């Protein structure tokens, strides 16, 4: 188990760690998060009490380094940093643990939720979507735009998701206009899976990362990307059976985890009604269809 | 964006544009079968592609053989229309290619957009105008070439005959849409109006009769009366 210590907590803030969250008061003796499960990426995220503008956060993997949080009063945010001195880092954490000034990652043992939401998400792929090569961890916030959003403006602060556009030359083979527009299998299997992502695991990783950024930061371009990646699969007549079964599992846990009161802004009615009831794969998403119908029957 | 009454004069400016109407592409008769089921039989159709400034009409005849062995014909017909309109645009010299293509039915937008990806600077637009181009097959010479076709054929026509020698494009389009609306509303009566007088003839090289300026005024009034008459018959007014 690994640890992300905090130098201090000078401003009141709601802190998230994966799907968990807790409130820290202004100048409260809080010094971080312990017992973080090794083996997964994680996200530590913030929303300031005095300014809910900019949810922001950091994706990280404790296997890649020792990371801590320190508030910057000039830039006005909690920054992640890497400590390269291992002995210094261990000694700091030990003191904070001994004084019981850290919250424990509150994982229930029966509970696979975080694994189910991040099964395909790897840090190395996050660092290609979020480009800041001098850090081993990746900053995301509520306002960052995607490369596709920018094409339709600071490129260094962008989310480089894979561009999906159903009315583009990439999606449509000359001479196969109707075929490729009504059946996106070419675009899914040849252009995207064989060509760009190389395999379905990388495709699902980006889909899962997009969802998590949409959910945790309210990042609108991330929501667009998540829905586009769902729609591309569902609008394909030819999808490997293992991929459809895995998509059903991925979407089921995403819908299960979504806050009930964010469904109006995080779920696109058109995409979901099309995917569940009209698409080639309308009968391939049994678990997702059941949870959607029982939890959000209004959207449908 | 969409084309409506607010930007109606844009049709007659010097930016090349084409209307595309797909109503008459897929045409069928419906009949009972020996077993008492119902079956369709396709008949030849056409794409109606019109330059409203010049009157040039690219009427692509759609021969029934293109439907043979195909499924979902009403959907296929939109894609065939887009396929045919895009090769017409590809075939046209650069300085003749349109800057805008206006489709009369919004279901043509995506098929045409996808077929025209290679032409990102040609705007594909809907219209809020209710245009009566479905009645093109009430023009005898157009109906005749479509029904006589034995293979796909592109036929060229000026739908304004020689009117632009005497009137503006705005007026010619208004006359055309009035004639087509009248033929759409009561075809028999419209043709009666257009031919009633045997001394006015259709030139071999024209579609409509050779009316004088004064006679066109009379004809246009009679067409308006027909449309109003039929509206009264319809709604009991
Ligand atoms: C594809 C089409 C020919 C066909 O439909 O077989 C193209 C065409 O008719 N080009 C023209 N350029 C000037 C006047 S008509």
């Amino acid at each position: 188990m690994n640890t992300v210590p905090f130098t201090s907590a000078p401003i009141e803030v709601t802190i998230g760690i994966d799907q968990y969250s807790f409130n820290v008061k202004e100048n409260q003796p809080f010094h971080g998060i312990k017992d973080i499960p090794i083996g997964h990426v994680h996200v530590i995220h913030f929303q300031h009490a005095d300014n809910s503008s900019m949810r922001y956060g950091y994706w990280f993997d404790c296997r890649m380094g020792n990371f801590y949080i320190q508030y910057d009063p000039k830039d006005g945010l909690y920054k992640m940093m890497e400590e390269r001195d291992g002995a210094k880092f261990e000694n700091i954490v030990h003191n904070f643990k001994e004084r019981q000034m850290m919250v424990s990652y509150p994982k229930i043992d029966e509970d696979d939720t975080w694994y189910n939401l991040t099964e395909f998400v790897q840090m190395d792929k996050i660092r290609k979507i979020v480009r800041k090569d001098e850090n081993q961890f990746s900053y995301v916030d509520s306002s960052m735009t995607t490369v596709q959003e920018n094409e339709l403006s600071d490129p260094a602060h962008s989310l480089n998701y894979t561009v999906i556009n159903f009315k583009s030359r990439e999606a449509i083979r000359p001479g196969h206009e109707m075929e490729d527009f009504l059946d996106k299998s070419y675009y899914l299997n040849t252009v995207m899976l064989q060509g760009i992502f190389k395999n379905s695991s990388n495709y699902f990783g980006e889909l899962q990362f997009a969802f998590l950024n949409a959910m945790f930061f309210g990042n609108y371009g991330s929501s667009l990307q998540w829905h586009a990646m769902i729609e591309l699969i569902c609008s394909s007549a030819t999808v490997p059976k293992h991929m459809l079964d895995k998509l059903d599992e991925i979407l089921y846990y995403q819908i299960k985890t979504l806050p009930e009161q964010y469904s109006d802004i995080l779920l696109n009615e058109r995409v979901w009604n099309i995917c569940l009831y009209s698409s080639f794969q309308k009968n391939s998403l049994h678990n997702t269809e059941k949870i959607m119908e029982n939890k959000y029957p209004e959207l449908l | 964006g969409a084309m409506n009454s607010s930007n109606y004069a844009e049709l007659f400016n010097n930016d090349i544009k084409l209307f595309v109407d797909d109503t008459n592409v897929y045409r069928v008769t419906v009949h009972k079968t020996f077993e008492g089921n119902v079956a369709t039989k396709a008949i030849n159709g056409c794409i109606f592609t019109l330059n409203p400034k010049t009157g040039h009409l690219f009427l692509k005849i759609i021969h029934t053989s293109v439907w043979a062995g195909q499924k979902r014909l009403s959907q296929l017909a939109k894609w065939k229309t887009a396929e045919e309109v895009s090769a017409l645009v590809r075939s046209l010299p650069k300085e003749e290619q349109p800057k805008q293509i206006i489709v009369t039915r919004k279901a043509m937008l995506d098929p045409l957009e996808v077929h025209m990806l290679d032409f990102p600077n040609i705007a594909i637009r809907p219209t809020e105008l209710r245009l009566p181009f479905s009645a093109a097959m009430s023009i005898d010479k157009l109906s005749d070439v479509v029904m006589k076709a034995t293979e796909p054929q592109m036929v060229l026509f000026n739908i304004y005959d020689d009117w632009l020698d005497r009137i503006s494009s705005y007026t010619a389009f208004s006359r055309l849409t009035l004639l087509l609306r009248a033929l759409k509303t009561n075809e028999e009566s419209a043709k009666m109006i257009l031919l009633s007088d045997p001394t006015i003839t259709i030139k071999s090289y024209h579609l409509w009769p050779s009316f004088t300026d004064e006679q066109w005024i009379t004809i246009e009034s009679q067409m308006r009366d027909l449309i109003l008459t039929e509206y009264g018959r319809k709604y009991n007014v």
